Protein backbone atom coordinates (compact mmCIF):
# COMPACT_ATOMS: atom_id res chain seq x y z
CA UNK A 1 0.00 0.00 0.00
CA UNK A 2 0.97 3.73 -0.75
CA UNK A 3 -0.47 6.82 0.47
CA UNK A 4 -2.68 6.79 -2.33
CA UNK A 5 -4.13 3.43 -1.28
CA UNK A 6 -4.82 3.95 1.56
CA UNK A 7 -6.92 7.03 1.79
CA UNK A 8 -9.24 5.13 -0.23
CA UNK A 9 -9.18 2.10 2.18
CA UNK A 10 -9.26 4.60 5.85
CA UNK A 11 -11.15 8.23 5.55
CA UNK A 12 -8.33 10.80 5.61
CA UNK A 13 -10.20 13.05 8.29
CA UNK A 14 -10.06 10.72 10.38
CA UNK A 15 -5.84 9.94 9.54
CA UNK A 16 -5.55 13.74 10.16
CA UNK A 17 -8.09 14.15 13.60
CA UNK A 18 -6.92 10.83 15.19
CA UNK A 19 -3.21 12.73 14.64
CA UNK A 20 -4.31 15.78 16.09
CA UNK A 21 -5.40 13.88 18.97
CA UNK A 22 -1.98 12.54 19.94
CA UNK A 23 0.48 15.00 18.33
CA UNK A 24 3.49 17.09 20.08
CA UNK A 25 5.50 19.86 18.70
CA UNK A 26 3.77 18.49 14.88
CA UNK A 27 4.88 14.98 15.77
CA UNK A 28 3.42 11.76 16.77
CA UNK A 29 5.06 8.95 18.83
CA UNK A 30 5.11 5.84 17.14
CA UNK A 31 3.59 4.17 19.98
CA UNK A 32 0.33 6.67 19.75
CA UNK A 33 0.63 6.31 15.69
CA UNK A 34 -0.16 2.54 16.23
CA UNK A 35 -2.81 3.45 18.51
CA UNK A 36 -4.09 5.10 15.91
CA UNK A 37 -3.73 2.88 13.50
CA UNK A 38 -5.61 0.10 15.20
CA UNK A 39 -8.39 3.07 16.09
CA UNK A 40 -8.52 3.15 12.04
CA UNK A 41 -8.93 0.05 11.37
CA UNK A 42 -5.43 -1.64 10.74
CA UNK A 43 -3.40 -4.21 12.66
CA UNK A 44 0.41 -3.15 13.10
CA UNK A 45 3.18 -5.68 14.48
CA UNK A 46 6.55 -4.72 15.92
CA UNK A 47 7.85 -5.61 12.00
CA UNK A 48 5.71 -2.28 10.91
CA UNK A 49 7.00 -0.63 14.09
CA UNK A 50 10.78 -1.34 13.71
CA UNK A 51 10.79 -0.89 9.99
CA UNK A 52 9.64 3.02 10.51
CA UNK A 53 11.30 3.82 13.44
CA UNK A 54 15.01 2.99 11.65
CA UNK A 55 13.56 4.77 8.78
CA UNK A 56 12.03 8.20 11.13
CA UNK A 57 12.90 7.24 14.62
CA UNK A 58 10.49 7.31 17.07
CA UNK A 59 8.46 10.65 16.67
CA UNK A 60 6.94 11.19 13.20
CA UNK A 61 5.89 14.00 11.36
CA UNK A 62 2.69 13.82 9.88
CA UNK A 63 3.90 12.86 6.19
CA UNK A 64 5.77 10.20 8.15
CA UNK A 65 2.76 9.03 9.95
CA UNK A 66 1.28 8.75 6.60
CA UNK A 67 3.94 6.66 5.15
CA UNK A 68 3.67 4.25 8.72
CA UNK A 69 -0.35 3.41 8.30
CA UNK A 70 0.61 2.96 4.66
CA UNK A 71 2.92 0.47 6.01
CA UNK A 72 0.04 -0.93 8.49
CA UNK A 73 -2.48 -2.32 5.49
CA UNK A 74 -1.74 -5.96 5.27
CA UNK A 75 -4.25 -6.95 2.18
CA UNK A 76 -2.78 -10.96 2.54
CA UNK A 77 -4.11 -10.99 6.09
CA UNK A 78 -6.60 -13.82 6.46
CA UNK A 79 -8.25 -16.82 8.54
CA UNK A 80 -6.60 -19.90 7.54
CA UNK A 81 -2.92 -18.70 8.41
CA UNK A 82 -4.18 -17.84 11.48
CA UNK A 83 -5.77 -21.38 12.32
CA UNK A 84 -2.91 -23.46 11.17
CA UNK A 85 -0.77 -21.24 13.62
CA UNK A 86 -2.77 -22.87 16.35
CA UNK A 87 -3.58 -25.85 14.70
CA UNK A 88 -0.11 -26.60 15.21
CA UNK A 89 -0.20 -26.97 19.05
CA UNK A 90 -3.46 -28.99 18.70
CA UNK A 91 -1.51 -32.68 18.36
CA UNK A 92 -5.00 -34.86 19.65
CA UNK A 93 -7.09 -33.07 16.06
CA UNK A 94 -9.68 -31.93 18.70
CA UNK A 95 -10.08 -28.96 17.22
CA UNK A 96 -10.00 -27.35 20.40
CA UNK A 97 -7.48 -25.30 22.78
CA UNK A 98 -7.88 -24.60 26.43
CA UNK A 99 -7.64 -20.98 27.81
CA UNK A 100 -4.67 -21.92 29.22
CA UNK A 101 -2.95 -23.23 26.18
CA UNK A 102 -3.83 -19.92 24.32
CA UNK A 103 -2.45 -17.88 27.11
CA UNK A 104 0.39 -19.31 27.23
CA UNK A 105 1.02 -19.20 23.03
CA UNK A 106 0.13 -15.58 23.16
CA UNK A 107 2.32 -14.80 25.99
CA UNK A 108 5.31 -16.65 24.88
CA UNK A 109 6.34 -16.27 21.18
CA UNK A 110 6.08 -13.45 18.86
CA UNK A 111 5.16 -9.82 19.71
CA UNK A 112 4.02 -10.98 23.64
CA UNK A 113 1.21 -10.18 25.17
CA UNK A 114 0.67 -9.59 28.94
CA UNK A 115 -1.19 -12.11 30.57
CA UNK A 116 -3.89 -10.00 31.14
CA UNK A 117 -4.22 -8.85 27.59
CA UNK A 118 -4.18 -12.15 26.66
CA UNK A 119 -6.76 -13.48 29.27
CA UNK A 120 -8.96 -10.63 28.25
CA UNK A 121 -8.78 -11.27 24.90
CA UNK A 122 -9.87 -14.95 25.67
CA UNK A 123 -12.82 -13.93 28.19
CA UNK A 124 -13.79 -11.77 25.89
CA UNK A 125 -14.58 -14.53 23.11
CA UNK A 126 -15.80 -16.97 25.33
CA UNK A 127 -16.59 -17.69 28.87
CA UNK A 128 -15.79 -21.50 28.97
CA UNK A 129 -12.41 -22.84 29.20
CA UNK A 130 -12.06 -25.09 26.24
CA UNK A 131 -11.96 -22.94 22.93
CA UNK A 132 -12.76 -23.64 19.53
CA UNK A 133 -9.60 -21.99 18.13
CA UNK A 134 -11.19 -21.81 14.09
CA UNK A 135 -13.92 -19.87 15.62
CA UNK A 136 -12.11 -17.70 17.69
CA UNK A 137 -10.03 -16.83 14.29
CA UNK A 138 -13.30 -15.47 12.52
CA UNK A 139 -14.09 -13.48 15.15
CA UNK A 140 -10.87 -12.14 15.93
CA UNK A 141 -10.36 -10.96 12.10
CA UNK A 142 -13.89 -9.48 12.32
CA UNK B 1 7.29 -21.95 15.42
CA UNK B 2 4.93 -19.85 12.52
CA UNK B 3 5.94 -16.79 13.57
CA UNK B 4 4.90 -14.59 10.95
CA UNK B 5 1.47 -15.74 11.48
CA UNK B 6 1.37 -15.03 15.05
CA UNK B 7 2.73 -11.98 14.73
CA UNK B 8 -0.18 -11.23 12.55
CA UNK B 9 -2.49 -13.00 15.03
CA UNK B 10 -1.16 -11.08 17.92
CA UNK B 11 -1.64 -7.88 15.78
CA UNK B 12 -5.23 -8.56 15.31
CA UNK B 13 -5.91 -8.34 19.71
CA UNK B 14 -4.28 -4.85 19.90
CA UNK B 15 -6.42 -4.14 17.28
CA UNK B 16 -10.06 -5.58 18.54
CA UNK B 17 -9.16 -4.44 21.94
CA UNK B 18 -8.12 -1.05 20.92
Amino acid sequence: ADIQQLEEKVDESDVRIYFNEKSSGGKISIDNASYNARKLGLAPSSIDEKKIKELYGDNLTYEQYLEYLSICVHDKDNVEELIKMFAHFDNNCTGYLTKSQMKNILTTWGDALTDQEAIDALNAFSSEDNIDYKLFCEDILQ
Amino acid sequence: KNIPSLLRLQAHLRKKMV
